[PDB]
């Protein structure tokens, strides 16, 4: 039994926090970063003028 | 139990007209089953979809 | 082989099960006692795990010795 | 069970005061008055952050939690040490006062210290469904997904297998574990309808929250099948909507599909669902997901439905709606495409024999990667 | 309280139910509390005072307490959950049900019992609660089977 540190074996240097710690399942889409709906939906009331 | 059952029945007389005049089209123009109705576009559009979905 | 089916086996009835006939209420002898009678029937409806826990044991044999009243 | 439930509460306070800084002051203000009181001395390590490090009442409350926990620790050392009471005896409810003294007024450390000590000491049924349940309530308290998770094993593998009519008391909380997360669209639902609360308004802070919570659940689950017959037949569930208007409202304004107003009810509930610390999927599944259900229902049964005609059938903003259904489209979901040129949204439903061919050559494409791994398991 | 009832009178009624009293209590039980039900039936018949009926009502029910007519009371309450399904009550009238349930079960009052069984089937259809009014009719069908000519609730029940 061996680890095969042959390779190259960076291991991630942070040990910080689990950005996910949870069980959560994330998606591409999940991760874009906008002001969520409501205040976009704000705005689009807005501009309509109501 | 007045209003909930007029709005029933008129819910069952809108099917049983468009089901009724519904038979002989493969596609036909709603704006044509609204004219047979003798409705407007928009309720008959909505009905017809709430039927459908 | 074995055959599944049992009850048509002799006939002697079958599943008058999913079928209204006359649902309860509607009944026109009132109870009678009919008390004991949702108490037989506490056991079909489930209530088995709450015989169980609140220690009781509930009846299994129900004889009703009246006439066709 | 009614202990660490005002603990849930102020636990929420904290998130309020915390995460959304919008709720600065009105948060400060409920913090302070459900922290003044509960004793919120060895509670305050967490509270320390967004207020001051400790309010002023330092030399009172503190004298009264040590006070008040030597007084439990003096009751327990007598009943463990003048007396010999041993498994099956009145040891056992004391060192449950000894929890509930360390949970209610000191630290979870302590609480949960005392809890793992009567848990090893006895294993009746009882004692162990009133612990599996104190030690469920203080990790949803502290929100400690791990505590959660190892309490709802154990529970749902062997402590409520041995004992009824108590997982009914239990799984209303069990089932917050998929609530608290991402998994509100199936399980959640399935174990969570059940309107059987062991208590009339307990748990999860009142039985209106309780609804609440079941119909967000309801709402990410499913779009509108014979979900009339699944809840809105629920009388209960007409009631709890006659008793709110709003959650009332945006729950029919789905039913009925009618976007003009789903769309502001859709926004007034993910603002409702940011003032809750059941904000998990605080990008996927507040609005996203249920409108990619609501136009799914929308389009389908369409084929060309102009982009400026649905825009005003489904709120306003052309532009808004245009760009939206891109986004979604590019996300996976609203099997359709865009006619710019023309601005048209031709769809593309399969039939159920080609939607079904799809789901089949895909699980085979899994399948083969599943049997390729199980043929590098073999012959090595 | 006839012509006054007659003429359309609120204030005057109010009064003379507030001043009667002591005539209340110096006569047969009975016959004061069918006269005080009598005559805030036709105080609430006419005049909507929505924001004074219920507290007058509730006054005479605390007044009836503290006489100790307990079947007075119980009528009075009866009387009260029937006006807060009139006035679209949501679950005060529910829970007002409940505690009139509760103590009129260990007694056996019989048209109090229906009426109540009744006015909670009532708020159940109101409140769209089919299963519940549904069980709250069948019981209201097993006490109604007592009264066997009471013209005005057999036709209620039906
Ligand atoms: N609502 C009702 N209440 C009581 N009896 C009824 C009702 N409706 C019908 N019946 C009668 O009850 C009878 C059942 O009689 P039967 O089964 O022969 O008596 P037994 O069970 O003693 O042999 C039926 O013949 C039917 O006419």
């Amino acid at each position: 039994d061996d680890e095969f540190e042959e390779f190259p074996a960076e291991d991630w240097a942070g040990l910080d926090e689990d950005e996910d710690a949870h069980v959560w399942e994330d998606n591409w889409d999940d991760d874009n970063v906008e002001d969520d709906f409501s205040n976009q939906l704000r705005a689009e009331l807005e501009k309509h003028g109501y | 139990i007045i209003s909930t059952h007029l709005a029933k029945l008129y819910d069952n007389l809108l099917e049983q007209n468009l089901i009724r005049v519904i038979e002989p089209f493969s596609r036909v123009q709603i704006e044509h089953i609204s004219s047979l109705i003798k409705l407007s576009k928009a309720d008959v559009e909505r009905k017809l979809s709430q039927m459908i979905l | 082989d074995v055959l599944p089916p049992e009850a048509d086996s002799s006939i002697m009835m079958l599943t008058s099960d999913q079928k209204p006939d006359v649902m309860y209420a509607d009944i026109g002898g009132m109870d009678i006692q009919k008390q004991e009678v949702r108490e037989a029937v506490e056991l079909p409806l489930t209530h088995f795990e709450l015989y169980k826990q609140i220690g009781i044991d509930p009846p299994r044999g129900v004889l009703m010795y009246g006439p066709p009243g | 069970g009614l202990p660490k439930n005002p603990d849930l509460r102020i636990a929420q306070l904290r998130f309020l005061l915390s995460l959304p800084e919008h709720r600065g002051d009105a948060a400060v203000r409920d913090e302070l008055m459900a922290a003044v009181r509960d004793n919120n001395m060895a509670p305050y390590y967490e509270a320390l952050c967004k207020s001051l490090d400790w309010q002023i009442d330092v030399d009172l409350l503190n004298k009264m939690k040590k006070a008040n926990e030597d007084e439990l620790k003096r009751l327990d050392e007598e009943l463990e040490d003048a007396e010999k009471n041993l498994g099956e005896s009145e040891i056992r409810d004391a060192m449950m006062a000894k929890a509930e003294y360390l949970c209610r007024i000191g630290d979870k450390e302590g609480a949960l210290t005392a809890f793992r000590k009567t848990y090893d000491k006895t294993v009746a049924l009882g004692h162990r469904l009133d612990i599996v349940f104190y030690l469920l309530r203080i990790g949803l308290f502290y929100m400690d997904n791990d505590l959660i998770t190892r309490n709802t094993e154990k529970a749902k593998s062997l402590i409520e297998e041995g004992g009824d009519w108590d997982r009914r008391n239990r799984l209303k909380v069990y089932q917050g574990l998929y609530c608290v997360a991402i998994r509100d669209f199936k399980q959640a639902a399935e174990l969570f309808l059940d309107t059987v609360s062991t208590f009339t308004s307990y748990e999860l802070m009142d039985y209106k929250t309780f609804v609440t919570y079941t119909v967000y659940v309801s709402m990410i689950a499913l779009e509108r099948p014979d979900l009339r017959e699944k809840v809105i037949k629920g009388a209960e569930i007409l009631e709890v909507l006659h008793s709110l208007p709003a959650v009332r409202q945006y729950l029919f304004s789905l039913y009925e599909c009618r976007y003009s107003v789903f769309f502001q009810s859709l926004a007034v509930v993910e603002q409702e669902m940011k003032k809750d610390w059941l904000f998990a999927p605080h990008y996927r599944y507040y609005v996203r997901e249920m409108r990619i259900h609501a136009y799914s229902q929308l389009l389908e049964s369409y084929r060309s439905l102009t982009l400026g005609y649905m825009a005003e059938a489904f709120g306003v903003g052309v532009e808004f709606i245009d760009q939206e259904l891109s986004r979604f489209i590019a996300a996976g979901r609203l099997h359709c495409k865009i006619d710019k040129v023309n601005e048209i949204v031709e769809t593309n439903r399969p039939d159920s024999k080609n939607w079904q061919y799809q789901e089949t050559i895909k699980k085979g494409d899994l399948l083969l990667n599943r049997v390729q791994k199980l043929s590098r398991v073999i012959n090595m | 309280g006839s012509l006054l009832a007659k003429t359309g009178q609120a204030a005057e009624l109010g009064g003379l139910l507030k001043y009667v009293r002591p005539f209340l209590n110096s006569i047969s039980k009975a016959k004061a509390a069918r006269l005080v039900r009598s005559l805030l039936d036709l105080f609430l018949d006419m005049e909507a005072a929505t924001g004074q009926e219920v507290e007058l009502c509730l006054e005479c029910i605390e007044w009836a307490k503290s006489e100790k007519r307990t079947f007075l009371r119980q009528a009075l309450e009866a009387r009260l959950v029937s006006l807060y399904f009139d006035t679209k009550r949501y679950q005060e009238a529910l829970h007002l049900g409940s505690q009139l349930l509760r103590e009129l079960k260990k007694m056996d009052d019989k048209a109090l019992l229906v009426e109540v069984q009744l006015l909670e089937s009532k708020t159940y259809h109101a409140l769209s609660n089919l299963p519940k009014a549904r069980a709250a009719l069948t019981s209201a069908r097993t006490t109604a089977n007592a009264i066997y000519c009471p013209p005005k609730l057999q036709a209620t029940l039906d």
